[PDB]
């Protein structure tokens, strides 16, 4: 009846609104206002927390936040973002990474691999050496892991070089550049959504 | 639902 | 330039948001549906949090979301609302109750004599009444004495009648109803609102 | 501004 009406007019408002503070999110972290990039989060945290059900067109779309709230956490190394104690930002990010349903493409790997780079890089900006070792055995020992620089990056470890220049070239600008660029892909991507361009009509004729 | 995009402070 | 039309077009939408999740709020509250109104209330407040400046009419509508959140907990005496750590959520919500623009009619005038009367019996059914003392005084003390049943109240304190049956006649209930009765003007009001009213003719056709 | 307005109360008053 009414009540049934209602619960299905307040989900289509609310998939509305997850993709407009998703556009605001990829905004503030592509801009970096890290102020509005913190309030925008807590928006988008609480009104998917209010999903009941989720379309696939809706779990890219949360995937495409948790990516962004840990890249720009990336360097904090005791902010655990997942349930399971071990898994540093960067390499929850590396996790989402490749469970966004995207294009496999070129800029892919170029991000994935820049993340588990420094995924070592900011365990070791510190002196969290010991972090390091078990984050390198957590995305490379056996064999899912073809990059050449295994055995560079293993070596680096134990060298305690904190301005190793290896980190200077696959830098963290360096990936932030390269997620930018992506986050400029989604940013025009559902910059048309209903939410948006139903402001931004209010405001082009004000 | 099941998605976090907040932190704790101990990992 | 396309940046400050991009921030007062977000300032639209979370404008469009907020009444939304107030009627969400308020639908939630009337409906008793506890757990959707958890969730609102938190979608509510990181919304309101992100809002960088308030007009008269938003700040209206985040004093109904406060005064629903008072009365939702009037019974949890443990929960501080408010810095002062001795303010009630019953008196909290009081003060809200006289801080909303509105009609000060019939309805407004009963709805805010049972919150004076309840925010003691609150008290009364806990064994506190050296608070129930206090919160006496903090709403009537002797500050005009524009209450007539303001002796009475004084003496069932006096009694430590903890189940009092004047505190049955003006209950918790009957100010919830009347409250409710408030919430059905306001989900009257709003229900026009924009985001609320697209996602119905949405809802209507499918 | 919105940072003012809290709805969530706080445990143990």
């Amino acid at each position: 009846e009414d009540a049934g009406l209602v619960a299905e007019a307040e989900a289509v408002a609310a998939g509305w609104m997850l993709d407009f503070l998703c556009l605001s999110l990829c905004r503030a972290f592509r801009d970096g206002r890290s102020e509005d990039f913190r309030r925008t989060r807590n928006s988008a945290e609480a009104i998917i927390h209010g999903l009941s059900s989720l379309t696939a067109c809706q779990l890219r779309t949360i995937y495409i936040c948790q990516f962004l709230t840990r890249i720009a956490a990336g360097k904090t190394l005791d902010a655990q973002f997942e349930n399971d104690e071990r898994i540093t930002p960067l390499e929850s990010a590396l996790m989402i990474w490749g469970s966004i349903e995207k294009e496999h493409d070129k800029l892919h790997e170029e991000i994935q691999n820049l993340i588990k780079i420094q995924a070592i890089a900011v365990c070791m900006e510190n002196g969290n050496f010991k972090e390091a070792e078990e984050v390198f055995e957590r995305i490379f020992g056996d064999p899912n892991s073809h990059m050449p620089f295994k055995s560079k990056l293993l070596m680096i470890i134990s060298q305690k070089d904190t301005f190793h220049s290896f980190f200077q070239h696959f830098s963290y600008n360096h990936m932030m550049e390269k997620i930018k660029s992506y986050v400029n892909y989604v940013l025009s991507e559902k910059s048309s959504t209903f939410l948006m361009k139903a402001a931004a009509k209010v405001v082009e004729s004000k | 639902r099941d998605f976090t995009l907040k932190p704790k402070k101990r990992r």
